[PDB]
DNA sequence: GCATGCATGCGCATGCATGCAT
DNA sequence: ATGCATGCATGCGCATGCATGC
């Protein structure tokens, strides 16, 4: 693939900071790639995660979440994938036509040792309460993507072939990347052409974003001075030329700069254990913020009336209400607490009101 | 160490010392047993602990042993209490009179076999924790069975005639292979050195039932990342023909290897299965749409039916269905092509014990007789629509391919769900239920009012009526089922009437409508199942008008 | 809407190696 | 002591199911 005394670290981490551990997580989670903060705090959901939840008539409530990105491209989604990946403990990486639905699901195979039937494991039945991502999605065929509905709906996999039958659990979270159908997003077709996917699937995600890449000349300008001090940056304790726990990291002169003096990025062993720490938590719901969820899911139902000039990206059903739920839980999980408060679901709110709307350019 | 005769002792002064139970009930079974009216006799290790507990541990720890030494207690038992001969003997109890009349192994004149239930402070172990700790010891076991095997006969004592003496020669049978004899070694044979040969009676020797099953673990139980592991019981006596592939069962047996590695296996000794509108509590709404499935579980007086559910995404069509395949008794859910093909119809597999080829059914031969639930309908192949409108127009599937020829009994009632009319499904299902949402600021609040409590308090907002739990619902259903109305000949003069028009109203009606006498024997089936709601024997007007109100409620859905 | 390419189970016979019951 | 039945590949012939390309 625990340390002892970093308990009294994360204890006076936690209740020093309190609402900017979850901004300052979000910040750090990746030096190498700059902005998409949105991505950063929904990534951080993701690895965060909701709450599962099991009832007395035995119904099952999924507690994953689901997010698709779609953009231009050279906007480092990819780059956010294998981070992802090497992150996460339990990462499996299954592009498009790299695995078909024969893979990506366990299936049955004839022993001729003994004359009996077996089962084998697929790439999602192998990642058991992790996180699977997907490149190039939009390659993928319909027949993969009614397979992993059934993953993505509640978690598990029924598989039946005449003297055997079974069912296995595949409570995983998915990642997934697409390229427009027109190869670069065009800005004044709607969402719905350029995305070009059936309702189902999309309201099956739980978040949608679209990144562009506008080339404005400050923003150009930033991009080039973050993207060539990586570049030039070279590791301490190597020779030039040469061929080939502390909370906060060491400051850099080229991976933070001199403006960055101010603040610091959290190291990568302590961001992990803390990530493990807080997925131990088990938060709990209040009464005050259940209602401001409830009046603000309807007051979401209701703005097709006061949506303006702007389109919507996905379709809003009952399972937005279960995606705001669960997003405000994961924001109760980033800071070590125990119930629910108004704040926790405003993050979410805005989370969504950033996700869910776009403008259409004339 | 300790000697088994003092613990035999301890074993027939208990048989015959427990009346704290008020009626001697091992006395009537002794008696039953010796006049050849019971077969079999349970002892309960719960029914031990009121003597000295460490008998149960020593049980627990060589249960074979004890079982012998219950049977020859009970043999020994026997004489005491029987009173008179055998009312009607069979061709077995005419050898044991005839031998008797005239030394024979004990298991040859026994007839009844005795087998222990395990105690209930015991707790039911793990398929994939029982190891080599747990051999030789007492194990419960809770699984589902996949695989059964027919009964046959196997051998227990074999029977030996002589050539030329009327001597008989008794050989007991402990092995799945045995040496059959050949030399004669009855005395008369031994003196005169005649050397005659031995020759097999199938008449006296002594057979018994025998079934292989195969179990599996719960979903639950699985470890992450890891598939449930199968194990293997063997079944004999009066437990053939209890278990039954797709049940979920708890069996209490004895761990035991067969032969410095080895196989293990399990001999089993008990085997056990494991408004009135309140269908699925956490979801709110659908008022209209649970009284269709509670009328498709009660069923009709062919009376089967049949119901699909068309929607929009997000409206929860697939909670319902699993809730109708927990609560039916026999229920089989479908997900899609993972079960598509060899998963419904039969398959031809090798045997286990015979060596030779047998029929396996699939999803819809489990379910004869119960509920079959397929969600994402459309996406299904073209063979498996054709099998399921076969069966749900004949109830029998027919397979005609190279090694099948068979003809497969299906009576089942199908639930399907599906997403947006093509003519088939309107033509060939009985009730289509199509859900459409549309955003209301009121609807909306009080929904999401209802999923907030239900995630917050774990549990469905109480009302004035409370609902029920599921042994309830299926003990009501079970007495629903018994009864069998008819329709009485006058109301002919009304329903026909109710029909007519309503077929008239239809050709107003010339966009999209479909009617046939289909309509007419849903709207009988549907006001039979009404009637048996009530246990009435004669039908009543009340229930065709339900019936018509929800038949057109399914039809104004647009 | 259908024939074909690509696995995969089924049933079978055939050849090479070895381990011991009559 | 010796010859043979069996375990373990491997070719042969076949049917069956899933995907796609015109
Ligand atoms: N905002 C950014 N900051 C730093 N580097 C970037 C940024 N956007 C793109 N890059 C660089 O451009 C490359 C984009 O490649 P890739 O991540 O494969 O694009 P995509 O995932 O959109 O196909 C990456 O190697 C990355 O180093
Ligand atoms: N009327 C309702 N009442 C309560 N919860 C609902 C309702 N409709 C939808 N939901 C929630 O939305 C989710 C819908 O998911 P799912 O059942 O997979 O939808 P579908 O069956 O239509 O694919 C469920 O988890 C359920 O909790
Ligand atoms: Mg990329
Ligand atoms: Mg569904
Ligand atoms: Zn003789």
């Amino acid at each position: 693939s625990f340390s002892a005394e970093d308990i009294a670290k994360i204890k006076k981490f936690s209740k020093t900071r309190s609402k900017d551990i979850f901004d300052q997580l979000a910040k750090s989670l990746a030096p190498s790639i700059h902005g998409h903060d949105y991505v950063k705090k929904a990534i951080l959901c993701l690895l965060l995660g909701g709450v599962e939840r099991d009832l007395e008539n035995g119904s099952h409530i999924r507690g994953d979440i689901n997010i698709l990105l779609i953009g231009d491209p050279s906007v480092a989604k990819s780059q956010l994938l294998r981070y992802v990946l090497c992150t996460a403990p339990r990462a499996i990486p299954t592009t498009g036509r790299g695995s078909s639905g024969v893979g990506l699901t366990a299936a049955v195979t004839t022993d001729q040792e003994t004359g009996e039937r077996r089962l084998e494991a697929g790439a999602m039945v192998l990642a058991d309460r992790g996180v699977v991502c997907i490149d190039e999605f939009d390659k993928m065929s319909d027949m993969d993507r009614t397979a992993i509905h059934e993953v993505m709906e509640q978690g598990r996999v029924t598989i039946a072939k005449a003297g055997i039958h079974a069912r296995l659990n595949a409570r995983c979270s998915v990642l997934a990347a697409a390229n427009p159908v027109y190869g670069r997003y065009d800005q004044y077709k709607t969402p719905m052409e350029n995305i070009g996917l059936q309702d189902s699937l999309l309201s099956r995600f739980d978040l949608l974003f679209i990144m562009l890449d506008q080339m404005d000349p400050e923003q150009d300008r930033e991009i080039s001075d973050h993207v060539l001090r990586m570049h030039r940056y070279r590791a301490p304790g190597e020779q030039d030329g040469d061929a080939m726990t502390q909370i906060y990291e060491k400051h850099d002169n080229l991976l933070h700069g001199t403006k960055k003096k101010k603040e610091k990025m959290v190291s990568a062993a302590f961001m992990k254990k803390y990530i493990h720490v807080a997925k131990i938590i088990k938060p709990v719901l209040t009464q005050e913020s259940a209602t401001y969820i409830a009046e603000e899911y309807s007051r979401l139902r209701s703005q097709d009336s006061m949506s303006s000039d702007t389109a919507r990206t996905s379709p809003v059903t009952a399972r937005t209400l279960e995606t705001l739920i669960r997003l405000a839980t994961a924001h109760a999980k980033a800071r070590m607490s125990k119930t629910v408060d108004l704040q926790d679901a405003e993050e979410a709110v805005e989370l969504v009101q950033y996700a869910y709307f776009k403008k259409v350019l004339e | 160490l300790k000697d088994y005769a003092l613990e035999k002792e301890k074993v027939k002064k208990f048989l015959q010392e427990f009346y704290q139970d008020k009626q001697f009930k091992y006395g009537n079974q002794l008696v039953r047993l010796a006049h050849r009216e019971q077969v079999a006799l349970y002892v309960d290790l719960d029914d031990v602990a009121e003597d000295d507990p460490e008998l149960v541990d020593s049980i627990c720890e060589n249960a074979r042993r004890y079982a012998k030494l219950f049977a020859d207690a009970v043999q020994e038992l026997l004489p005491q209490y029987k009173e008179r001969e055998v009312v009607n003997k069979d061709v077995l109890d005419v050898y044991i009179e005839h031998r008797l009349m005239m030394q024979y192994p004990a298991e040859l004149m026994r007839r009844f076999e005795l087998y222990f239930q395990g105690p209930s402070s015991n707790k039911p172990r793990v398929i994939r924790e029982v190891r080599a700790d747990s051999v030789g010891k007492l194990v419960t076991v809770r699984g589902i069975v996949t695989r059964v095997s027919e009964v046959k006969p196997k051998m227990v004592v074999a029977t030996y005639t002589c050539d030329q003496c009327g001597a008989e020669t008794y050989q007991p049978i402990q092995s799945p292979t045995f040496m059959p004899l050949i030399m004669c070694p009855s005395q008369e044979c031994q003196t005169n050195r005649s050397g005659g040969r031995l020759y097999l009676q199938t008449r006296g020797s002594r057979f018994i039932k025998f079934q292989e099953m195969k179990m599996q673990e719960h979903s639950d139980q699985v470890p992450v990342g890891n598939i449930p592991r199968s194990i293997t019981v063997l079944v004999e006596g009066e437990n053939t023909r209890i278990a039954q592939p797709g049940d979920h069962v708890s069996v209490t047996g004895i761990f035991l290897p067969i032969l410095l590695l080895s196989e293990t296996y399990l001999e089993a000794h008990r085997i056990v299965k494991m408004l009135a509108a309140s269908i699925a509590p956490e979801i709110y709404g659908h008022e209209d749409v649970k009284k269709a499935l509670l009328l498709l579980l009660v069923g009709g007086v062919r009376g089967n039916i049949n119901i699909c559910l068309m929607g929009d995404p997000g409206v929860a069509k697939s909670q319902l269905l699993s809730y109708i395949d927990r609560l039916a008794p026999r229920s089989q859910y479908t997900t899609g092509r993972g079960s598509s093909g060899v998963g419904l119809t039969a398959a031809v597999l090798r045997d286990s014990v015979s060596g030779e080829l047998t029929l396996e059914g699939g999803a819809l031969v489990l379910a004869d007789q119960g509920v079959c639930c397929i969600d994402e309908f459309d996406k299904m192949a073209e063979a498996d629509r054709t099998a399921i409108h076969e069966v749900m127009e004949q109830q029998t599937i027919s397979i005609a391919k190279a090694g099948i020829l068979t003809t497969l009994n299906a009576r089942c009632s199908i639930l399907a769900a599906a997403n947006p009319l093509p003519a088939a499904l309107l033509s060939r299902f009985d009730l289509l239920w199509l859900i459409q949402d549309r955003p209301d600021r009121d609807n909306d609040l009080r929904l999401a009012q209802h999923i907030t409590y239900v995630h917050q308090h774990s549990r469905q907002p109480p009302s004035q009526f409370e609902p029920l739990d599921m042994k309830l619902m299926r003990r009501y259903i079970a007495m629903c089922r018994e009864k069998q109305p008819m329709v009485p000949e006058s109301l002919a003069d009304y329903i026909t009437a109710a029909y007519v028009e309503m077929r008239r109203e239809a050709w107003a009606s010339k966009d999209a409508t479909y009617t046939s006498a289909r309509t007419l024997l849903a709207i009988l089936r549907l006001s039979t199942a009404l009637a048996r709601l009530r246990m009435v024997d004669v039908v009543e007007k009340e229930d065709v008008n339900e019936a018509i109100r929800l038949m057109e409620m399914s039809k104004d859905s647009l």
